[PDB]
RNA sequence: GGCGAAAGCCAAGGCCUGUCGGGAGCAACCAACGUUAGGGAAUUCGGCAAGUUAGUCCCGUACCUUCGGAAGAAGGGAUGC
RNA sequence: GGGGUUAUGACCCUCUUAAGGUAGCGUAGUACCUUGCCGCAUCAGUAGCGGCUUGCAUGAAUGGAUUAACCAGAGCUUCACUGUCCCAACGUUGGGCCCGGUGAACUGUACAUUCCAGUGCGGAGUCUGGAGACACCCAGGGGGAAGCGAAGACCCUAU
RNA sequence: UCGACCGAGUGGCUUGCUACCUCGAUGUCGGUUCCCUCCAUCCUGCCCGUGCAGAAGCGGGCAAGGGUGAGGUUGUUCGCCUAUUAAAGGAGGUCGUGAGCUGGGUUUAGACCGUCGUGAGACAGGUCGGCUGCUAUCUACUGGGUGUGUAAUGGUGUCUGACAAGAACGACCGUAUAGUACGAGAGGAACUACGGUUGGUGGCCACUGGUGUACCGGUUGUUCGAGAGAGCACGUGCCGGGUAGCCACGCCACACGGGGUAAGAGCUGAACGCAUCUAAGCUCGAAACCCACUUGGAAAAGAGACACCGCCGAGGUCCCGCGUACAAGACGCGGUCGAUAGACUCGGGGUGUGCGCGUCGAGGUAACGAGACGUUAAGCCCACGAGCACUAACAGACCAAAGC
C-alpha cells in the first residue's frame, strides 16, 4: 500500500536563498598539527578541460597507466594577507580583539575599503601578546584578499576580501609567522599553501537559476500519464494532509535556486602551474585565455565562469595524498565545436 | 596519449574523446565525432566528403 | 561483484527483448529480473554490459522456450565508458546463458564480447572468438 | 496542382475591424505544439493521449461464406529528373 | 418435490397445481458457492479462449441454437509503433511578470500575526495553558478558515 | 522451540453497538502525488539464549537513523502469483491528501439477463453506457522586496554564534584473509585491509548524449517571366548536419574519530563476615543521542565584536555601459587614471564546396540538355575569445552625521 521512497531533495542546504555574500566563507578549518601555515587560498574560475594521467593508487590495478581526467582550470595569481586579525577566548566565544595591519597597499584596494592612512600596529600587537600571556587568545586569522587586475578575463579591478586563519604551530610560533606574513605587505601564492596532489575543499557560491519549479529545485515527479494532460503537468499533488491544517516548510515548493554558498570535500589538486599550458583553442567559452598562475582540480567546482572560488585543506579527507601525480596529457582542444 | 587517426573522416582524435563503434562481425570503428558517426549511418563514404582529409 | 573497469550507462530493462549469442538453442532473451539489483520507486529495473540477469526464452527451440534462466550481458547499444575517456558501443543487446557456476551453457558464442566481461566471468571470455 | 468543387500556393475582388497597446532571451507556472539517446506498454481500469501506416502501378493474397463477399486480407517490388 | 428401475439418459409412479424441461445451449451480459476444475497463453493472467458442467436461479416467436456481411457497440491476444512509462530535458507560439489606458464580479456578524496541546454540543485563529510573533509590500503553489457556490438529491417524518 | 485450559490487561488499525455532532450538504471507494509521524522491528547496527561445531538457522533484548523496490489477474482495499532483494514490516495523520489529479467500482436518469411480482416495478444479484464548478479576503508555508528598531555621529569592509535544518549519508556484492579456523566428511566462516555496485544527496558541463523554429546544406508544390535571389506551405514545408547555452542518459564530491548511553559483557563492592555487574563507585558497549561536517543565522530587545574612514563631508542613492544576477524590487561589475557594450580585424567554431565562367555530358540537324569536373578547405553563418578607444560609458543630479 504505497511504497515507500525517500522525500524530494535535501533539507540539509537550507533554506535555500540568495547568498549573502559572493564570496563564500568558510564554516569551518582544518587541525593544527603541521608547521605555522596560513590554511586556505582563492582564485577565479575559468572553465574546463580534460588531462591524461598515470594512476597513482597502489591500491588499482590499473596502477601505473594511464587515465583521462576531468579537469576546471581556476586562475590562481598571488593574494595579499594585508592584516592580521586576533581573537579572544570568552563566555560567548569567539571575538574579535585586534589587527595588525600593513603599510603596504595594492593600488585598487581602495575601491572596496576605506584603507587605513593612520594606525598603530604595535600597540595592536602588544594587545595580542598581553591577551595570549593572560592565555585569553583564542584565535589568529589572516584578512586577505585577491588582486582580480591580474586576471583580464574577469572584468573587475575591485578585490575581494575574505578571513582566512592561520593554523599549525604552537601559538607564539604562529603569532610570528602571522606577523611576518602581514609585514611584507602579505603577498602569498598557491604554492605556499597547496601542494599537487593534495586533497583541496572548494567553497563557492553556485549558478543561479533565479526562480524554478519543484521539479528543478527539489526533484519532484512530473505529472505522469492522464494526469500530466489534465491541467496540471510541474504541479506536486498536495501542499499536506488536512491536519495539520498549515502547509510545512518540508513540502518542495518554487523559489530561488542557484546562487547558495556550497563547499564541497576532497577536491583533489592535480596541478599547480602558471602560464597558458591549461588553455583552450579559441578561448575558454565566455571567459577569455589563461596565461598566468593556474590550478587544475578534479573534476568540478560550484559557481560560473569568472566566479570566486576559495581553497582549504580537506578538514576531513578519504586518502592518503599522493603528491605530484604525472600528467602526460592536457587538451587545448577547443571547446566551440 | 597513442593518438589514432578517425577511421572515418581521418584527422587525429583528440585524447580521450570520440567513440567506438563494435560492428556485428566484431570489426571495430573509432569515430572522432557524432557528425561522422552520423555522415557514415547515411551510407555516404568519407572519400566522397570535400571536407574530409581521406578525401583530400 | 568485481569492478567492471568501464563506466556503464545500463540499456536494457526488466521486459527488453535480447539476442542470445551462443548456440543454446535459445535465441531471443527476455529480460526479467537483474542479480543483486535493487531499484526505487516507479523506476524499472535496469541492466547493462556485464550484468548477470535472470532471463526468460522467447524465441527458440520448443525445449528452450518458456524456461527461466540466467544469463550475462555482453554487448548493448547504448554506449560504456572506458577509462581512457572513450565509448564503446555496440550494434545489438546480447546475453549469453549461463548456469550455477557462470558457465556458459553452450559449447559457443556468436559475436564479439566486451573485454570488461572478462573481468567478471572468465568461462565465458574463454568461450569468445573475439573480445573488443 | 491533382482523380477532384481535396490540400498547398496565387490572381480578380475584399481586408489589416475575428480591433487595446508598450517592455523584459521574456524566470516559475499554464495553454497549444516540435524534437528527444537506450529501453519499447514496464504506464493505465483500459494504449486514454500520441504515434505507426498512407497516394498510384505491378506481383500476390488465408480461415470463413448466405458464393455476393471476406479483400486494399496478409505479404513483396516499383515510384524523381 | 418426493419415489420405483445401457455416454447423454431410459421407463413406470406419487404429491402439489395442468404438465414436469424435449432439441439445444450452459460457471453464461443468466452460476450464490467462485479466482469452480482441467487445458491454452504469460516469468507470473480474479482477465480472455477451449473443454468439463449436477444450471443458487438456462431453454425454445416471454423464441432456442447458430451464423457470412456490417459496427465511433463490450472483453481478450499478436506484429508494428511510439515520451503512456523508466525520467525527464531543450526548444516554439500565446499568456503569465513590469509599464500606459480601460475596468467588473464572487464574498464580507465582529475581531483576527499564529502554532502546539487541552477544553468545549464529542471536528476552536477568538475559551484555557504554554510556545512563537517588529510593520508593510511582491510572486507562488493551494494545507486550513469542517473555504465559496446550492433551505441535502440519500434517509426518515408530514393524517 | 511449540504451547492448551483458565485468569488479568493494553491498543483504537476491523467489525458490531449507541444516536452525542452536521441534513439552509464537512464531496464517495480504490488509486495517485507530496509531507509528517507511531513501534507491537521486515532488513540494517549492537546484543542474549539455543535442541549454538562450522555454515545456514530458530527464538529473544535494545533500537524508529536509513531502507522496505519492480511486475501478471482484479475498480478493487485485501489477497493470489512471478522474478529479483539485505529486507521487499505493519499502522496514524477527516479510513492524511477531488478550492491537487483520476473516475475503473458503489449509487441518478437509457438498456439487457436471471429471480420475484397479476402489474407498475423490485433485487443487493450480474451486465454495457452514463458530467468532476470557483479570478484566494484571511490564515499557512516557499522564495523575493520596502521600512522601522538596535542608534543625541554616520559609513566601508571583515567577523562572532544564541539558536535553526540535515540521512548527508544508507545498504549490498566482490578480492586478499582462505578452501584457512570449525568439521569424519560434506561443507565452510571472521577481525582487518582493499575494489566496485546500488539508493539517497549537493554541484558541474572538459567527455558521451538530448535539445538547439541561431546557423549551413539538400529538396517537393506554388508565386515573383527564366536565371540569380526570395515569400508561403503553423507559427522550421519536409529531410540531413549542428555552435553556444541549458541539460542527464554524462562527470565530480558526500567520514573517520571522539564523548555519553540502551540492551548486554564485566570490575571493585556492601547491605547479608560468604556470595552478588548495583545499592554508593567504576571499565566497556548500538546504524540510535551529543560533538565532528554542510546550510541558514545581528530583530539574539543582553538587538553583538574588530579595524579603518568620516561628521562638510566618509559613504550611499540616481544616472550611463553592462551581466558571474534577475518575474517587480533585489544583486554584481565597469564608467576615459577605461576593454563595460557595439563596430572592425584576427582567432576559435557550424555547414560542406557559392554566383559566374570554362571543359565534359546520354542524346538531338539545331534549338536545347538533367547532371559531372575545375576555379573552390569554397561560399555563407556564429549566442565565444583576442587585438583594438573608432562609436557609446556623456552630462551630471541628489541624499548624507537631529534638538535641552
Ligand atoms: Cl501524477
Ligand atoms: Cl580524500
Ligand atoms: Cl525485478
Ligand atoms: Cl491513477
Ligand atoms: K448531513
Ligand atoms: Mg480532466
Ligand atoms: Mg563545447
Ligand atoms: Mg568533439
Ligand atoms: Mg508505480
Ligand atoms: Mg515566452
Ligand atoms: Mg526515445
Ligand atoms: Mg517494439
Ligand atoms: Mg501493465
Ligand atoms: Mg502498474
Ligand atoms: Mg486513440
Ligand atoms: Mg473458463
Ligand atoms: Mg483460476
Ligand atoms: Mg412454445
Ligand atoms: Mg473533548
Ligand atoms: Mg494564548
Ligand atoms: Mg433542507
Ligand atoms: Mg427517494
Ligand atoms: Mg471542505
Ligand atoms: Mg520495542
Ligand atoms: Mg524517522
Ligand atoms: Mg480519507
Ligand atoms: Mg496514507
Ligand atoms: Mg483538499
Ligand atoms: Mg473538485
Ligand atoms: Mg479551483
Ligand atoms: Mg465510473
Ligand atoms: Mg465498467
Ligand atoms: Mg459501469
Ligand atoms: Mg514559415
Ligand atoms: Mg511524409
Ligand atoms: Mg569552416
Ligand atoms: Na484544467
Ligand atoms: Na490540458
Ligand atoms: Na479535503
Ligand atoms: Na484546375
Ligand atoms: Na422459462
Ligand atoms: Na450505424
Ligand atoms: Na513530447
Ligand atoms: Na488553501
Ligand atoms: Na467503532
Ligand atoms: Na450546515
Ligand atoms: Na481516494
Ligand atoms: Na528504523
Ligand atoms: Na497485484
Ligand atoms: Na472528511
Ligand atoms: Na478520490
Ligand atoms: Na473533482
Ligand atoms: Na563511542
Ligand atoms: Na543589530
Amino acid at each position: 500500500p504505497q511504497p515507500s521512497r525517500p522525500r524530494k531533495g535535501s533539507l540539509g542546504f537550507g533554506p535555500r536563498k540568495r547568498s549573502t555574500s559572493e564570496t563564500p566563507r568558510f564554516n569551518s578549518w582544518p587541525s593544527d598539527d603541521g608547521q605555522p601555515g596560513v590554511q586556505g587560498f582563492a582564485g577565479y574560475k575559468a572553465g574546463m578541460t580534460h588531462v591524461v594521467l598515470v594512476n597513482d593508487e597502489p591500491n588499482s590495478p590499473r596502477e601505473g597507466m594511464e587515465e583521462t581526467v576531468p579537469v576546471t582550470v581556476i586562475e590562481t595569481p598571488p593574494m595579499r594577507a594585508v592584516a592580521l586579525r586576533a581573537y579572544e577566548d570568552t563566555p560567548y566565544g569567539q571575538r574579535p580583539l585586534t589587527e595588525v595591519w600593513t603599510d603596504e597597499f595594492h593600488s585598487e584596494l581602495d575601491r572596496t575599503l576605506d584603507v587605513p592612512e593612520d594606525h598603530d600596529p604595535d600597540a595592536a600587537e602588544e594587545q595580542i601578546r598581553d591577551a595570549h600571556e593572560a592565555g585569553d587568545l583564542g584565535d589568529l586569522r589572516l584578512i586577505t584578499h585577491t588582486v582580480p587586475d591580474a586576471v583580464p578575463s574577469v572584468p573587475k579591478k575591485k578585490p575581494d576580501v575574505m578571513e582566512t586563519r592561520v593554523g599549525g604551530g604552537s601559538v607564539s610560533d604562529r603569532l610570528d609567522h602571522a606577523l611576518d606574513i602581514v609585514e611584507d605587505g602579505g603577498e602569498h601564492a598557491m604554492n605556499d599553501i597547496f601542494r599537487a596532489g593534495e586533497y583541496a575543499d572548494v567553497a563557492g557560491v553556485t549558478k543561479g537559476k533565479g526562480t524554478q519549479g519543484p521539479v528543478k529545485r527539489w526533484g519532484v515527479q512530473k505529472r505522469k500519464g492522464k494526469h500530466a494532460r489534465q491541467g496540471w503537468r510541474r504541479r506536486i499533488g498536495n501542499l499536506g494532509p488536512w491536519n495539520p491544517s498549515r502547509v510545512r516548510s518540508t513540502v518542495p515548493q518554487q523559489g530561488q535556486t542557484g546562487y547558495h554558498q556550497r563547499t564541497e570535500l576532497n577536491k583533489r589538486l592535480i596541478d599547480i602551474g602558471e602560464g597558458d599550458e591549461p588553455t583552450v583553442d579559441g578561448g575558454f567559452v565566455n571567459y577569455g585565455e589563461v596565461d598566468g598562475p593556474y590550478t587544475l582540480v578534479k573534476g568540478s567546482v560550484p559557481g560560473p565562469d569568472k566566479r570566486l572560488v576559495r581553497f582549504r585543506p580537506a578538514v576531513r579527507p578519504n586518502d592518503q595524498p599522493r603528491l605530484d601525480p604525472e600528467v602526460r596529457y592536457v587538451s587545448n582542444e577547443s571547446n566551440q565545436g | 596519449p597513442r593518438t589514432r587517426e578517425c577511421d572515418y573522416c581521418g584527422t587525429d582524435i583528440e585524447p580521450g574523446t570520440g567513440t567506438m563503434f563494435v560492428h556485428k562481425d566484431g570489426a571495430t570503428t573509432h569515430f572522432c565525432s557524432s557528425k561522422c558517426e552520423n555522415n557514415a549511418d547515411l551510407g555516404r563514404e568519407a572519400r566522397n566528403l570535400e571536407w574530409t582529409d581521406t578525401a583530400r | 561483484m568485481e569492478a567492471l573497469g568501464a563506466d556503464v550507462t545500463q540499456g536494457l530493462e526488466k521486459g527488453s527483448l535480447i539476442t542470445c549469442a551462443d548456440n543454446t538453442g535459445a535465441r531471443e532473451l527476455k529480460v526479467i529480473s537483474v542479480h543483486g539489483y535493487s531499484g526505487t520507486k516507479n523506476r524499472h529495473p535496469k541492466a547493462g554490459l556485464g550484468d548477470k540477469i535472470t532471463v526468460s526464452v522467447t524465441k527458440g527451440t520448443p525445449e528452450m522456450r518458456r524456461q527461466v534462466l540466467e544469463a550475462v550481458v555482453v554487448r548493448q547499444r547504448k554506449p560504456i565508458r572506458r577509462p581512457d575517456g572513450t565509448r564503446v558501443k555496440f550494434e545489438d543487446n546480447a546475453a549469453v546463458i549461463v548456469d550455477e557456476n557462470e558457465d556458459p551453457r553452450g559449447t559457443e558464442l556468436k559475436g564479439p564480447i566486451a573485454r570488461e566481461v572478462a573481468q567478471r566471468f572468465g568461462s565465458v571470455a574463454s568461450a569468445a572468438t573475439m573480445i573488443v
